[PDB]
């Protein structure tokens, strides 16, 4: 999953 | 870095960041712009705003080093970017848990046309 804060 | 964040909004929360945090209310996640919805939204609207204030780093991918002082974080001295990078992402963790008992599922997913208006830092 590489990216979302 | 993204996924450093992740974990230690993880270790703060016991919530996972991706899909708890990742696209929450106007700004969390993908922010941009609208009203907050909540203190939670507020906490990633202040965090935009806190990698906005350093153009010229790269908080998804810079990594930077902390520990845990018993419960407390504590940023380790890095590259400038790093050292700031890392503030913000602890002021973030720490707001998220602050705000933990006004969380609202209703606000996960939010879409974007209920966010309008630019809201300036």
């Amino acid at each position: 999953f590489l990216a979302y804060k | 870095s993204l996924l450093e964040f992740g974990k230690m909004i993880l270790e703060e929360t016991g919530k996972l960041a991706i899909p708890s945090y990742s696209s929450y209310g106007c700004y969390c996640g993908w922010g941009g712009k609208g009203t907050p919805k909540d203190a939670t939204d507020r906490c990633c609207f202040v965090h935009d705003c806190c990698y906005g204030n350093l153009p010229d780093c790269n908080p998804k991918s810079d990594r930077y080093k902390y520990k845990r002082v018993n419960g407390a974080i504590v940023c380790e001295k890095g590259t400038s970017c790093e050292n700031r990078i890392c503030e913000c992402d602890k002021a973030a963790a720490i707001c998220f848990r602050q705000n933990l008992n006004t969380y609202s599922k209703k606000y996960m997913l939010y879409p974007d046309f209920l966010c309008k208006g630019e809201l300036k830092c």
